[PDB]
């Protein structure tokens, strides 16, 4: 089972530094050149750096040159990436990829990838979310919860302590111009049961130890 | 710097269809081209290397053709496991990728169910106000949501968010959030989102008067 | 000085002393 | 003068070991990677092993892997080849070749070869040859006669006629390896049939590896 | 493993002729191909490297073309020094060689002179018996020597040996040696070698009855 495992990602502020490590197993890591490839939230793929099989040659993308430094430890089967003077645009998931092996003069495609590691660069400090109810108004009615202003990602939302799943839509978060995240979670229910059944959403934001349960009832 | 351009950006198809994706390079790259497959949340997966060669372990229904500047990834018969996003990559002058083509599941047209939500009284006690308008279970994804505050078309204050295709009925759901200040929210009366979709005869408007 | 040259171990690489 | 000189080959039985040495001069042996290439009797060229200029990398052919070991001494300007657990198919002439110098990152052709060294692996023990006469009888004015040099090991033997006095019209055939593991050749000469009675003909077989010298009279 | 296949294996030519040798690869080797010249007893000489580059000191009559899988060594005008064996070699995936092309000197047809030799009385005392039949000074090499023991075509018990082309007249000489046991030799009466050659009108038979 040949695999690559990135690690070391997290939340950092602009100007700060972070170090990513990618641990190889199942193959001979000292015979392969490696790459770093990052993928910004909701965008395509971007190349970062390449290192030779013996670390004798290193090349960097113009968008990280001088700031990033690639390295490897062939005795522990580990690839590294030192990221200095981090910027907001550097926010992405970082993959390590393996160059397919050939005896030819030129390199080949990336035939093995890791699961990635998320690096988030934002000056915003940690903040818990506020939960506001989306009340239904006059055969099927809709209601939900607004999980506004939190940092960083992610949050988890459940309804009736996990009892309610059918018809639930938890939308992907969007990054507000303030640097804080905000998502919504909605669910369609029979309008006849609006009075009989009570509906409660369960927001959980582990990075700030914030747990909120908000009752969603029709306003008068 | 070589730039890769994929077409189309989105593609609807059913199981069993023959799917063709094209990838164009800003200059000749010989046959130094690769094709990758990526599903949401997972890692990319090598499919085709050196323009035409099939990566070991990849099903034979995946073929790659092309040389120079025009390339083609072809799935001879689409399978339920093949709905994902596909990237092409050149490795002739450094390494650049295309923006990707998403292969989506095709289904019959379904009109959205529209719901508008006034800002909560609790949020108004804080100083800000956000108005949410929901598009529930529709296809195709292409939809247009416009906010009208007192019949003044708003632009710049809204943010949309869309769900992935439903595992059960293969439909989409969208949420547009208009955010105002309490100052400007308390002074106006009528708030509406106008939804345009293929399944709707004429555009549908859901609205409310403030304080009703 | 080509970055797209083979980054892997290669039996058919230059076995000389080329600095 | 830039030259390569192989040495250390000989005749051995299967399972025995040999070490080949190839002495370089005229160039900087410490800067070139070297190869070993062997050529079986009457066959094409086969690659054996390669060593880097500093001995840091080695690759071998699958037919010698585990049994052969390549090495080099940059202070003695000498390439080596340790041949353990020898087999019959290892019988060949072994050349050392120099990788041509190029400014690119890829390897080149073998631009300089040595004269080779002969390695013979055979279970047959040393045996001297028997010499049988090929007598002429009764074709136009010139008749043919010769000597049969049957059953010897190893190669070679030398055959002359009338103690070197007779050379014109002599054909000494290349030896052939019989199914017994022993070699056998023939040496013939065309002579005027009128001198069949006047002149006496004697062939001179010499097998130095067994100290065998035979003079055989060929008469009707 | 990449395999190289040369064509042809043998080639007759005179001084001044244009000689073309082809070398084909089981898969693409780009331009990583070399050409060597080898004469009997001597070492190989590098002639061409990287498909087309001529090694310094090699006459310009040696040219090389090709890329991918099909290559060609061309001697624009043959010279007396160029009669040898030529090998092609790839150095793209490890190192393999072609089986070789032997360039032979052409001359006019010359029929062989056949001589048959019964086994010596001395050899029969040992237990074995060898019957030698000689072909002296002929061209081309292609000859068929068949043994018929009491008019029964023998196969498997004979071995041929051929000399290199004569330095003076460029002719060949062959020796076919039938090796039998004393028991098998004493049971049959008539022994003959039947020689088929281009220079012979009809096949030539030289024979003897055992005991003359």
């Amino acid at each position: 089972q040949v695999q690559l495992v990135e690690s070391g990602g997290g939340v950092v502020q602009p100007g700060r530094s972070l170090r990513l490590s990618c641990a190889a197993s199942g193959f001979t890591f000292s015979n392969y050149g490696m790459h770093w490839v990052r993928q910004a939230p909701g965008k395509g793929l971007e190349w970062v750096a390449v290192i030779w099989y013996d670390g004798s040659k290193k090349y960097y993308a113009d968008s990280v040159k001088g700031r990033f430094t690639i390295s490897r430890d062939n005795s522990k089967n580990t690839l590294y990436l030192q990221m200095n003077s981090l910027r907001a645009e550097d926010t992405a998931v970082y993959y390590c990829a393996r160059v397919r092996d050939s005896s030819d003069y030129y390199g080949d495609a990336f035939d093995i990838w890791g699961q990635g590691t998320m690096v988030t660069v934002s000056s915003a400090s940690t903040k818990g979310p506020s939960v506001f109810p989306l009340a239904p108004s006059s055969g099927t009615a809709a209601l939900g919860c607004l999980v506004k202003d939190y940092f960083p990602e992610p949050v988890t939302v459940s309804w009736n302590s996990g009892a309610l799943t059918s018809g639930v839509h938890t939308f992907p978060a969007v990054l507000q111009s303030s640097g804080l995240y905000s998502l919504s979670s909605v669910v369609t229910v029979p309008s006849s049961s609006l009075g009989t059944q009570t509906y409660i959403c369960n927001v959980n934001h582990k990075p700030s130890n914030t747990k909120v349960d908000k009752r969603v009832e029709p306003k008068s | 710097d070589i730039q890769m351009t994929q077409s189309p950006s989105t593609l609807s198809a059913s199981v069993g269809d023959r799917v063709t994706i094209t990838c164009r390079a800003s200059q000749s790259i010989s046959s130094w081209l690769a094709w990758y497959q990526q599903k949401p949340g997972k890692a990319p997966k090598l499919l085709i290397y050196k323009a035409s060669n099939l990566e070991s372990g990849v099903p034979l229904r995946f073929s790659g053709s092309g040389s120079g500047t025009e390339f083609t990834l072809t799935i001879s018969s689409l399978q339920p496991d093949d709905f994902a996003t596909y990237y092409c990559q050149q490795y002739n002058n450094y390494w650049t990728f295309g923006q990707g083509t998403k292969v989506e599941i095709k289904r019959t047209v379904a009109a959205p169910s529209v719901f508008i939500f006034p800002p909560s009284d609790e949020q108004l006690k804080s100083g800000t106000a956000s108005v949410v308008c929901l598009l529930n279970n529709f296809y195709p994804r292409e939809a247009k949501v416009q906010w009208k505050v007192d019949n003044a078309l708003q632009s710049g204050n809204s943010q949309e968010s869309v769900t992935e295709q439903d595992s059960k009925d293969s439909t989409y759901s969208l949420s547009s959030t208009l955010t105002l200040s309490k100052a400007d929210y308390e002074k106006h009366k009528v708030y509406a989102c106008e939804v345009t979709h293929q399944g709707l005869s004429s555009p549908v408007t859901k609205s409310f008067n403030r304080g009703e | 000085a080509n970055p797209n040259a083979n980054p892997n171990a290669n039996p058919n690489a230059n076995p000389n002393a080329n600095p």
